[PDB]
């Protein structure tokens, strides 16, 4: 059972301008299905795609048999 | 007022340090655009009224625009709740796979023209007869040689065939001690009879609902149980069989009822998977001492006990006819395969 | 599930019983061919075999000789049974707070990736410092 | 037991013939909360009787042995008609004057030890959970049970569709009711059948029905063997912790006895009193009648020490214990502060366990092995 | 915490559930503490008027307190005073684990087919005689269908004669297959025999005379001998043979079979047994404690700390503080919950007496017509 639940994220710097910008992307992207076509197309599917063997023996002591019961 | 949210912020107050009153909402939910006014939880903290908004929020996309959200810390979807459906199957009860059967057709097969050969040293139809015969508790007439060596090879086969047979009420015995399909509802209105489904429609679950499917938004308005419970009643009387709604409220609700007559479609859908968060200023500044503290309480023991003593609710997720009726596709070609022998015979001497 | 010597008193008790059936009726007011060929197979349950028992004596000798298999022939049915219900513990998929995790000898080895997370969160955690 | 028309009360002897030991046991009667209660001289005996009179002879002192006026243990019981608490039960009786020694199970705690002794405990045990036991019946079935009953007509059904043919076609090829003898008895696996078909169209029909024939009878074995082996309602409250504790469901009821140590130790928890708010209202004046209660189906689990429940599972045979201990603490003879008795008899009792008297009042006073 | 040790000094570290509960202490009764390892003796043993070990340091004032692994008994009370226990201990015994056609079910199904052997009998003679073998032969094919052999016998004709016997043919395999399946049942409710029911019994009471004698033993110098040199003096003296060293050697000596049996601590050897291999070793009576003395921290005669020590102890019960440390140290890893020749053994008893019973008809003939 998993005992660390976080999820992932794209890392940059504090004064980063770029920080409001590529959350809002992410939280509009997150919902119109774009996850989900992603999910499928790489990392959802991918498939990964004795005694029985002396009946020979048996066989030729039978055949022993049979001629002993031949000859007797 | 106590639950699982308070006992965040009442957790938060101590390695902060502050004072808070708390200032239920009148307004009605969470938040909503009316053109220009917000209102809710949300509408009383743009409008510098409040200074934080803890509770059941979700973050969003508009939301997250004009307020600072946090670090989530509770998983939240969509997902969709029906009823429970009213075997154990094994196709040809399957022993080791068709394996040994043709292990056993084989051997049968070889023995006959063997046992046939050594006749001559001391017979074609007499041989076939009683080697499938006593390999199947005899009850049929069948020659029985005079001879001593014939007398021993046909003895061998009984004695291979009842420890098959103990062994094939093995394979039986063995799969009850070891000891579902939502195909339907794939459509809008699209099946053949008039399908209903519905929601709350104030929150950010129509919203989401509402930008993408249009055309279900429009025909879902004929549904709109403005309630949970209510909601819940008229599912299990059969007037409604779908419910949309957040997915860690569904999923609780499900896993508390009598019977475990409640699971939610597929084994835990989520289709958006935005989590929830508490709702700032946008100018508080307290969103950073907010973030380190709620990621150590994410980290060892201290989150992953408190879900324990508040959603922990039990009854959760767990011969027939066609058993038996699985060599009845063996017997639709019984008097077919026995049809064309007739008519192979017919033709080796009429051709 | 079986035994040589547990099977070697089974497998001899036939040749022991059959010799004694056929010289039982000389006394009665079966030859030793007929003694190897319809004695085999009624004790394996074979159709290999001819001839009924005749004398009184030897209308009381099927009693025991019939009620021989139906008493075994279960046994061997339960015998199998047995295994069945073992498993074994080799799918123990023990995890997660368990003794196996903090059992620091030479038994389990388990690993993880430098640097990383895991190696941090294994650091935090002051009630874990030996693994 | 109430005494006999005399002052005495009776004799008896045990399973080896030993005379019980009994003593003179005056108390109220006819408790009856509501009522006017009057003294009356009865009898008492059992396991702490025959332990005190083994201590009286070795350290020779005499005593009369006299009940509680009020049939409940110790408890602070704050009250807002005294300045802060006074004691109640048995032990105010003790600090009170009018008792000097006390004999009987009292678990030993916090609370209780800040004012008294407790000398060693007897013998070791915790509390744990009593619930009714599960339906007696095996539900054991009959022929006929196991397998659809109407699809048996179509098994009978099954011999009619192969019988009928299985001469038709023996007359345009090559009597009707002379082929189901066969057809009948290979199923019943009889000597009844005996005619050997000779069309081959025939001959491999017959053939591969017999592969039909033993499926069924093994199937039917599993059937019956599957009925011998499912059965698990799986009604069993784990712990403590179980979640259905935890939420106060109205589908059951849980109970206790008023103010016992278990009720001291669930207030002075400051979590757990989110549950019990609830149950506070359903509590009972003794322990004695809520087993009656629980009986009577008016009740869903009991929490009570195991020493007393294990001994009334194993004698009526209508309720079993479930659960696991979770505060363990023997029990104790009891006696007020700066005492002078307390070295000597803590001794004697440790002295008991080496001797092995202990193993005789457990065979003669718990252990009953009945309806194992 | 660093445990210092004598005999030059080198220094170590100690730690446990005992020290585990002494810092806890330590934290509510405002005191600090100079742990070190004892040098001469262990657990003391009262010799010549002197003691020794853990106990015998304490007596003489070079300690003042000691905490680990000591049992509660009268001896020892009069020279130091103990604390209020917080464990049981007792004294057990600790074994390997071990390698009737009618003992499953039981004798009440055997007497109803008995009535079946007559009723079929009549059966068939009274259809017979109505149209008009029997008791000759006809009793041979109604008792041979009970069981499904291919014996060659005679099929008697009739067209209403063998419609009922057809009725009877298809209850003896439903009642084989019920006369099976219970039987799996049984192997389901297998018990274990065990071979002894404690400190009592005859084997242990009995040093010799008693087939290849009982291998049991101990370890001296501790509770758990002194205990029995003082009420089994006879039993003690046969065991002083099979005297051992230590428990991890003594236990491997069992699996060997040099040793069978291990009376030892009763809170020790469970974690020895929940900690093994396969859990190929089992206590006696599943955890059955017999002198139930449980351990303690003692302390120095007249002691002002007492009256304070052992009511912290009750508090950790109360705030249910000792369910942690018995969860984090003392939880094993298995939990106690193949056909032989003295099983089956018992089905030939009866066959064996059966056989026998052909042979006393054998003299019925001689009286048949003689007589
Ligand atoms: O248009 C079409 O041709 C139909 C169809 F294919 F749409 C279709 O039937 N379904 N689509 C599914 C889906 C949604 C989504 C969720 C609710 C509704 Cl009402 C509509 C759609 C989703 C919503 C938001 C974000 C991601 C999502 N990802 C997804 O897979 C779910 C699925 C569905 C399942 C149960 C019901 Cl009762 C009704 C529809
Ligand atoms: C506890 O037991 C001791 C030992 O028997 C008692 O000590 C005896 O007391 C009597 C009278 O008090 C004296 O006559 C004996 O000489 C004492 N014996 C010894 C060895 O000292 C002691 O009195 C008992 N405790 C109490 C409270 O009576
Ligand atoms: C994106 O970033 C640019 C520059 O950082 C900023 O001017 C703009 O407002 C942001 N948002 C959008 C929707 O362009
Ligand atoms: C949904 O929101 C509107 C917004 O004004 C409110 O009037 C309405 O009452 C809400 N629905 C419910 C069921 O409260
Ligand atoms: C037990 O004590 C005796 C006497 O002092 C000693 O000879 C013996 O070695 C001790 N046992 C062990 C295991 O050290
Ligand atoms: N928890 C959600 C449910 C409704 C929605 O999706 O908005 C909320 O109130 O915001
Ligand atoms: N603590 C006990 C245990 C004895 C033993 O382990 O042998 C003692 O020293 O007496």
């Amino acid at each position: 059972e998993l005992f660390f639940r976080s999820g992932f994220g794209i890392g940059m710097r504090k004064d980063s301008p770029w920080k409001q910008n590529v959350s809002l992307s992410i939280l509009k992207s997150h919902e119109n299905g774009f996850m989900e076509d992603l999910d499928k197309t790489w990392v959802r599917y991918q498939e990964c795609d004795g005694v029985f063997m002396l009946v020979a023996g048996g066989i030729v002591a039978g055949i022993f048999l049979i001629f002993i019961e031949i000859a007797y | 007022c106590k639950g699982f949210c308070i006992d965040i912020l009442k957790r938060l107050a101590h390695t902060i340090g502050f004072s808070y009153d708390l200032y239920l909402v009148t307004n009605g939910k969470h938040g909503k655009k009316i053109d220009g006014v917000w209102n809710g939880m949300i509408g009383e903290v743009f409008y510098q009224r409040a200074d934080m908004a803890i509770g059941s929020l979700t973050i969003n996309e508009e939301r997250s625009e004009i307020v600072d959200f946090s670090v989530p810390f509770v998983e939240t979807g969509i997902s969709v709740m029906v009823a429970r459906s009213n075997v154990s199957p094994s196709a040809f009860l399957e022993p080791y796979s068709p394996a040994v059967w043709v292990m056993m057709f084989v051997m049968c097969l070889t023995v006959v023209a063997v046992t046939v050969f050594i006749f001559e040293y001391l017979t074609i139809g007499k041989s076939i007869w009683l080697l499938w015969a006593l390999v199947f508790n005899n009850s049929v007439p069948v020659e029985n040689p005079r001879g001593t060596t014939s007398k021993i090879m046909v003895l061998v086969w009984a004695f291979f065939a009842v420890i098959f047979l103990a062994s094939y009420t093995a394979n039986l015995a063995a799969f009850m001690i070891q000891e579902l399909s939502d195909r339907k509802f794939q459509r809008p209105q699209e099946q053949y009879p008039p399908l209903k489904f519905g929601t709350v429609p104030n929150g950010s679950t129509e919203k989401n609902i509402r930008s993408n499917y249009p055309d279900m938004h429009s025909y879902m308005v004929r549904y709109n149980q403005p309630r949970v419970e209510e909601a819940l009643t008229q599912l299990k009387a059969g007037k409604l069989d779908a419910f949309i709604y957040d997915a860690a409220v569904l999923n609780y609700m499900a896993r508390k009822d009598e019977g475990c007559k409640l699971v939610t479609i597929g084994s835990g859908k989520v289709f958006a998977t935005t989590g929830y968060g508490i709702a700032l200023h946008k100018g508080s500044r307290w969103k950073r001492p907010i973030d380190l503290a709620l990621l150590q309480f994410l980290g060892d023991d201290e989150i992953e006990m408190l879900e324990r003593l508040w959603l922990s609710g039990i009854c959760h997720n767990d011969l027939d006819i066609d058993n038996m009726a699985g060599v009845f596709y063996m017997l639709l070609v019984a008097m077919g395969l026995s049809l064309l022998v007739f008519a192979w015979e017919h033709l080796v001497y009429w051709r | 599930p079986f035994q040589s010597t547990l099977w070697l008193l089974v497998g001899l008790s036939v040749h022991v019983v059959a010799v004694m059936l056929y010289l039982l009726d000389r006394f009665s007011p079966l030859t030793l061919s007929s003694a190897m060929w319809f004695s085999w197979g009624v004790l394996l349950n074979s159709g290999i075999g001819e001839g009924a028992p005749r004398s009184f004596s030897a209308r009381i000798l099927g009693m025991v000789w019939a009620g021989f298999a139906m008493i075994i022939v279960a046994s061997y049915t339960a015998n199998l049974a047995a295994f069945l219900v073992l498993d074994r513990p080799e799918e123990r998929i023990t995890g997660i707070n368990d003794p196996r995790l903090r059992n620091p000898s030479d038994k389990f080895i388990y690993a993880t990736v430098k640097q990383s997370s895991v190696d941090i969160y294994f650091r935090r955690q002051v009630e874990l410092s030996t693994m | 037991k109430p005494t006999l028309s005399d002052g005495t009360c009776k004799e008896e002897f045990t399973v080896n013939g030993d005379p019980v030991k009994k003593v003179i046991c005056t108390g109220p009667n006819d408790t009856s909360p509501g009522s006017p209660r009057h003294t009356v001289p009865q009898c008492c005996y059992g396991f702490c009787i025959d332990l005190l009179i083994k201590l009286a002879r070795t350290m020779n002192f005499t005593y009369e042995v006299h009940l509680v006026a009020d049939g409940k243990f110790g408890t602070q019981e704050r009250v807002n008609n005294s300045n802060k608490k006074e004691w109640n039960g048995m032990m105010g009786e003790l600090l009170s004057g009018q008792a000097d020694m006390i004999v009987a199970p009292l678990t030993i705690n916090n609370e209780r030890a800040q004012y008294i002794e407790f000398s060693k405990p007897f013998k070791y045990q915790g509390l744990t959970i009593l619930v009714k036991k599960e339906i007696p019946r095996s539900t054991l079935d009959s022929f006929m049970q196991p397998f659809q009953s109407t699809l048996w007509l179509l098994v009978g059904l099954s011999v009619h569709v192969v019988a009928v043919m299985l001469y038709l076609l023996d007359r345009f090829s090559p009597t009707l009711s002379s082929a189901m003898w066969f057809s009948w008895g290979v199923l019943l696996n009889s000597g009844i059948g005996e005619g050997a078909p000779r069309s081959f169209s025939a001959r491999i029909l017959g053939m591969v029905w017999a592969g039909f024939a033993m499926i069924i009878v093994a199937s039917y074995t599993a059937n019956l063997a599957a009925f011998l082996v499912l059965d698990r309602p799986e009604e069993r409250i784990t712990g403590i912790n179980d979640p259905r504790l935890r939420n106060p469901s109205d589908k059951f009821i849980y109970a206790t006895v008023k103010q016992s140590s278990v009720d001291i130790y669930f207030r002075r928890q400051v979590e757990l009193s989110t549950m019990y708010r609830h149950m506070e209202k359903h509590n009972y004046e003794s322990a004695a009648e809520a087993i009656q209660a629980v009986r009577d189906n008016k009740l869903h689990a009991f929490i009570w020490d195991s020493a007393v429940l294990e001994f009334e599972a194993s004698q009526k045979c209508d309720l079993v214990t479930t659960g696991e201990l979770f505060f363990r603490s023997g029990f104790g003879i009891g006696m007020r502060k700066d005492s002078p008795w307390k070295q000597n008899v803590s001794l004697s009792i440790l002295k008991s366990h080496e001797n092995g008297f202990m193993e005789d009042l457990d065979k003669t006073w718990v252990r009953y092995q009945e309806c194992d | 915490v660093p445990c210092q040790k004598r005999i030059g000094y080198i220094k170590k570290c100690c730690k446990g559930f005992c020290i585990d509960i002494l810092k806890k202490i330590s934290k509510s009764v405002k005191f600090t503490y100079d742990l070190y390892l004892v040098t001469n003796g262990k657990h003391g043993k009262k010799i010549n008027g002197t003691w020794n070990g853990m106990i015998g340091e304490v007596v003489m004032k070079r300690a003042y307190m000691a905490v680990g692994s000591l049992t509660i008994n009268e001896e020892r009370s009069e020279v130091v005073d103990f604390s209020v226990p917080f464990i049981e201990t007792g004294i057990s015994v600790m074994v390997s684990r071990s390698n009737a056609f009618l003992e499953p079910f039981s004798a009440d199904v055997w007497v109803m087919m008995f009535v079946m052997l007559l009723i079929v009998s009549a059966v068939a003679v009274f259809v017979f005689e109505y149209f008009s073998f029997t008791i000759g032969k006809a009793i041979w094919l109604l008792w041979g269908l009970v069981f499904n052999n291919s014996v060659p016998v005679q099929n008697p004709k009739g067209t209403t004669s063998k419609i009922m016997v057809s009725v009877w043919a298809f209850f003896a395999v439903i009642f084989l297959a019920s006369y099976t399946a219970n039987l799996a049942a049984f192997m389901i409710q297998e018990e274990y025999v065990d071979q002894v029911s404690g400190l009592s019994d005859k084997k242990f009471q009995r040093p010799n005379d008693f087939s290849p004698p009982f291998r049991f033993g101990t370890v001296p110098n501790g509770s758990t001998e002194r205990n029995i040199r003082n009420n089994y003096a006879e039993m003690h003296a046969y065991m002083g043979k099979f005297n051992q060293r230590g428990v991890d050697d003594a236990l491997l000596s069992l699996k060997t079979g040099k040793l069978d049996a291990f009376i030892y601590d009763a809170a020790v050897l469970n974690y020895m047994a929940g900690r093994d291999e396969g859990c190929k070793l089992v206590t006696i009576g599943s955890g059955k404690v017999f002198a139930s003395t449980g351990y303690g921290i003692a302390i120095q005669k007249d002691s002002g700390w007492k009256r304070q020590v052992d009511l912290a102890i009750l508090q950790l019960f109360g705030d249910g503080e000792m369910e942690e440390l018995e969860a984090l140290w003392l939880t094993g890893i298995c939990h106690n919950e193949q056909l032989d020749i003295d099983n089956m053994a018992g089905v030939f008893y009866m066959l064996g007496a059966a056989m026998a019973l052909s042979l006393i008809t054998f003299i019925s003939e001689h009286l048949f017509y003689w007589q």
